[PDB]
């Protein structure tokens, strides 16, 4: 149903 | 506005025109693709501050997500976008640097072996660079590229960085394999081998494609070990397995020689307790280098049908049962000959023996069927020898039922492996196969990991892409290239076990097969199931074997026959065309088109560089790279689907647009006969064996159950047409 | 559910036009004789030709002896047994009138907290949550069907990990409170800790003076107080990895579809209310309502504030052009405003909210159909400028009607607590990033409206909210709310047979529609929600959607679940309602 | 559970006779000087020689700053939402002081009963009983241990 | 999945 692995590197790029 | 984060950290405004231009470039020559569709689907995912590489994965994936049978060219759009991205990741630009500068830099980083710069001058690299066409990167399909990126191209495992592009891989594999060639011919061989691999005419194993050019020398991926009936041999075997599986090699283990449970006290040792606890030990050996005990590490283990414990052995893969009675993470090959089949047909009994109680029986089983018959009936009569009677129908039924449950109980017809073989069975019998049931080579038990009198069989593999050639006479040049390249690799690669080096240097055994067979049949307007392909197959495989043999013969003249050539039937002027199962005459009538008698004298006189040349293996990776149908197999469907961390990967069978009706999908086949007749015909010419599947669709049968009567008839049909082995049994679900 | 009838015998006593004319007659009954019948005729025409839709309580009840029309209530609980009891009592009272409830309970001190010289908050939030549930369920057939609430708490609550898993099936019954939904409250700093792979510190609200208040009202003060308290090693706290906290939340959101999100900074930086005076600290059942509240001492505490909202919708498919909205906005605002004086108030604190602020919530139906017949779609950004244009028109005309009503009848008592009073408009405070995804100019004269609002005020503190619809959209044969239809034919069971409804103008539009599962992903829809939110006073019942079969091995990746969450935030989305996962 | 102590640190601050003499001193503190100390001595002798026994709240609390000694309460619910709410609120208040409760709820009209011009007793006794339970349990460690009632 | 009954008569005909 869901895959729990997260790449923190790819998130850090994002601009809030 | 919309802002983008450049490679380093700097930010500039988004360039929609640039993205559009790259897409337009990618779509050149393609049909039924929409640039604007790709733009719409990807641009909606962009956000202020998005990094540059992330714009690239998004457009790639958007193109990839539209791959379908009605728009197959999205395979090529997505591929080219991906190639572009990878040029930038590697070179900071789309144009690749000069070959020399690239190699120099790679040696500096420790990624390429420095022998390359020793073996070739700057002038020679300049010259090699003129051979290269980086535009051939444009010919890959999307799944091809994901395969290159996943397992071919030189890269940093940790950081993710990619350091090379596909043509560099191809040119430098060529440069390495022919590096020892005389200056007069060296660069001609390199150019010609590069052209063959880069235009997909010849395919190579992953270890070769990922490793040749780099500091590694580990390229052995296919090993065969025979265990002797002693703790010393058991230990040596176990140790050799561990050593090879740490190098990700597949293993064929022959263990049928181990004496059965209950057998006499061997003045020290402990074979009272049976085969199974040692099989368990071989499994953990095979699994010793696998992530958490599962993924990685593979072996098939061989034993004779008449082994006293055979009923326990047959059910090793079975789920229910006590853990001590199960060895589930290896496959098995049951060894059968004509007499065992005869007992089935005549509704008679089969007698089980421990190999340790029946002098000469094991040896004769492989080497001499008349002596097998004599010794077998003799021992059945001696009431002083320990034995067990079983009904042949019950023994075969159990085997076929376990073959059906798991798909992974295999068959080797050991008589056929020795009556139709490149080896004299009195000297060098074939007594096992490999993981995938296409490799058939002599072996000798070890005393000790380092025993110089043991023999472990190794094989170097490759394939001809039957769809990439306009005609069969192209095979002459391709056979020369393939045989020479592989033969050179034998001297190049490492040997972690002395007994394996013996096999390789002694016999110099190669295994060259095919890919794209289905596609090749389809575009010649033939099919698997109806006998329409029979004569075409005869013609095709004659050409392959003739040209393979001719190349090896020529190489023997130039460099010398293999040390142990005298142990081949080839040495006695015997050819595949002399020893094939006569029944093949009833199902094909294609004449031989090549001059085999000229070749015969040339082989008697000068010998062969290689004891074997041909084997028909399964493919997945190398056929995906060529967008080829796998091995000799019909595709399950028109579109292949694979999962990845990068999305759903789709690949459409080649030339679907023009061939959709010409193809015969796996489950469109009414039954197994036509396919098995083709396997039989190929086997006429093949030195080793073929990874032949059997297939069964429950819904073709009353009450949705495959009848045993049919399972056994197909088995007998295989035997009657001289099929040496049967690999995977495929049962369709739903 | 609309027509007046005998429940027992089955007899039906009226027809639809009588319902429509008499709803109109009731709502405008106090109007001066000079205009009364003109308003009635014009409101009757609007509802009877489906231009305006009304809640079931209104359509079933207005004309009859009942005065129970409040269906949407928001209650904030204080950290005391007296407030807990009052809250519980207000819930029981309202749910007996079939109202949906938004409960804010994030103020209740965590398990283990100091002995409050009498009371018993040692034992935690959960046993009180259980008490709110049975309150919500107190008037429901056999404890299940009927009675609905969503309960709110901050992401940094010391018990958050226990709270996040309340709807989970497996577990000990004492650890579960399954028959209410939940909204987790998040701000920019919590998201920042996620992006920077840092930790989030959990606190009990009772140990951190000022932190709770600042969380809603002032993000700079939140930051100051938050980092300060992280450093004070005398304060009870707990560290968790932000990825682990978000993952747990998103996983529970995914399992149940019913763990919701409120971005409390966005609810206060882009809002009709001054957060220093009247902060928005919760939402309602359906996550579109955003109004101030105040805890109660006692059911009858005259100093508490329960928020109420009266709802309606414009049928975007029943209008030929946007300038029809001027008349429809006048009609809708006047009708709803009259209902505020007409309906009953069973709790003094709720009357305070309604008479103080006079809050309305007018949204839309038939959005999908409207996009389809303009040849646009949800998923590709093609609808962006059309949406901007549409929602500008709605809000401008809504505001103009309320402004005109204030001139005629007086601004609402507590108008001075709105950002509107300070001459601040939705167009002044929206999330700047919206500029990168639309470039439609404002077509209406907002500066004229601005001065008219500074001068005369608004009859209503809020006017717009985008709710879900089912009943009123079925009556118009409209697509529901702002949502794309799941399919072309809707199917419903009844004792009378299978009920089918075909999407409007299927014949000419079948290819123009974009069905829910035809959307490649959530971005286009969320960009539209963001654009609507530019103009909307309150919030929007925004869904997120996921089709397992679009993903490798049929599993929705957490990476994607989190990116959509961040995309929502980046475009200024205030709340996220239901998460829909397709089956099969 | 009797002796005055620090819950956190574990320290014990008194012995049994001090508990006994000071319970006596507190309960008779308002007595006229002429009899006060005679009552104290005589009550102390009675409890310290076990002739008379007292509830835990009394024995643990009388002499300390607390005034919470009610451990046994009886509440009757009326057939109205106002009475249901009041009852619920009284339960919560008392169970936070660890009191046992007797609840009379037999007056609540049955499932199916006529529409009470506003309220919602159509739905029956049970959903309100559930509400009394969570009230009784509102101050209990994890919803189980602590908080007790019998309903009539 | 599979039917285990075998006719030995029909097999005996076959020519290896």
């Amino acid at each position: 149903q869901i895959d729990s692995e997260v790449d923190t590197d790819d998130l850090s790029n994002f601009q809030l | 506005n919309l802002l983008v984060t450049k490679r380093d950290g700097s930010t500039e405004r988004i360039n929609l025109d640039k993205i559009h231009r790259v897409l337009d470039w990618a779509a050149e020559g393609l049909h039924n693709v929409s640039i604007s569709q790709v733009e719409l689907r990807s641009h909606i995912q962009f956000y202020d501050g998005i990094k540059t590489s992330d714009i690239h994965e998004t457009i790639i994936k958007a193109a990839a997500d539209l791959i379908s049978r009605d728009a197959p060219d999205y395979q090529y759009l997505a591929a080219r976008l991906a190639i572009f991205h990878l040029r930038k990741k590697a070179y900071g630009q789309f144009e690749p640097p000069a070959l020399y500068d690239h190699v120099v830099k790679m040696v500096e980083m420790g990624k390429y072996d420095n022998h390359l710069l020793e073996d070739y001058t700057e002038e020679e690299f300049k010259q090699m660079d003129t051979f290269i066409d980086h535009d051939r990167d444009m010919t890959f399909s999307y799944a091809a590229v994901k395969q290159l990126e996943g397992k071919y191209l030189v890269q940093n495992r940790v950081t993710g960085e990619i350091y090379e592009s596909a043509q560099f891989l191809y040119i430098l594999v060529a440069a390495c394999l022919f590096s020892n060639y005389p200056r007069e011919t060296r660069l001609q061989y390199v150019k010609r081998f590069y052209d063959a691999v880069s235009t997909f005419k010849i395919s190579l194993p992953t270890p070769i494609m990922s490793g040749v050019r780099t500091p590694t020398r580990q390229f052995s991926s296919c090993v065969l070990i025979e265990c002797g009936d002693s703790l010393d041999s058991i230990n040596a075997t176990s140790s050799a397995i561990v050593k090879y599986v740490s190098q990700r090699a597949g293993i064929g283990i022959n263990a049928g020689r181990i004496r059965a449970l209950g057998s006499p006290i061997r003045g020290g040792e402990a074979f009272h307790t049976g085969c199974i606890p040692f099989y368990k030990h071989f499994q953990t050996a095979v699994k010793s280098c696998s992530q958490g005990g599962v993924r990685g590490g593979a072996a098939t283990l061989f034993y004779p049908m008449w082994h006293l414990e055979v009923e326990s052995l047959l059910v090793l893969k079975n789920n229910r049962g006590v853990e001590g009675n199960r060895v589930r993470h290896m496959d098995y090959g049951v060894q059968i000959n004509k007499l065992m089949y005869t007992r089935l047909l005549k509704g008679e009994d089969i007698t089980l023996f421990s190999p340790s109680d029946v002098p000469g029986l094991y040896d004769a089983f492989f080497a001499d069927q008349e002596e097998f018959e004599r010794l077998y009936t003799k021992y059945e009569k001696d009431d002083s020898i320990r034995k067990q009677r079983v009904k042949a129908v019950e023994l075969f039924s159990l085997m076929m039922q376990e073959r059906a449950s798991t798909g992974r109980i295999y068959i080797q017809n050991v008589d056929h492996c020795n009556t139709h073989s490149p080896f004299d069975p009195a000297i060098a019998p074939v007594r096992q196969s490999n993981l995938c049931l296409e490799i058939a080579l002599p072996t000798k038990p070890l005393n000790d990991v380092n025993d110089e009198n043991g023999e472990i069989a190794l094989c170097t593999l490759s394939a001809f892409n039957l769809g990439a050639i306009n005609n069969l006479d192209e095979l002459e040049e391709l056979a020369i290239l393939a045989v020479r390249a592989l033969d050179a690799l034998l001297d190049y690669q490492d040997y972690p076990i002395p007994a394996a080096k013996r096999g390789a240097m002694g016999r110099r055994t190669l295994g060259i097969g095919v890919i794209n067979f289905a596609y090749y049949l389809a575009k010649h307007g033939k099919r698997y199931s109806d006998g329409s392909a029979n004569n075409l197959t005869h013609k095709t495989f004659e050409a392959i074997q003739y040209y393979l043999l001719k190349a090896s013969n020529e190489l023997a003249k130039e460099q010398g026959a293999c040390p142990w050539f005298n142990e081949t039937t080839y040495a006695k002027g015997i050819l595949p065309i002399d020893t094939y199962k006569k029944d093949l005459d009833t199902i094909a009538n294609e004449p031989l088109h090549y001059d085999w008698e000229a070749l015969r004298e040339s082989i008697k006189t000068h010998g062969l560089r290689n004891s074997t040349l041909s084997a028909l293996m399964p493919s997945e990776t190398s056929s995906q790279i060529s967008n080829a149908t796998n091995g000799i197999e019909p595709p399950r469907g028109y579109v292949s689907i694979k999962a990845s961390k990068d999305g759903i990967l789709r690949q459409v069978v080649p030339d679907y647009e023009h061939l959709h009706d010409a193809y015969e999908l796996l489950w469109e086949m009414p039954g197994n006969d036509g396919y098995l007749q083709l396997v039989g015909i190929m086997q006429k010419f093949i030195d080793q064996s073929i990874s032949a599947n059997t297939n069964y669709d429950p819904s073709r049968f009353p009450s949705g159950k495959v009848p045993m009567q049919q399972l056994l008839k197909d088995l007998l049909t295989a035997y009657k047409f001289g099929v040496k082995t049967l690999y995977y049994q495929n049962t369709r679900d739903g």
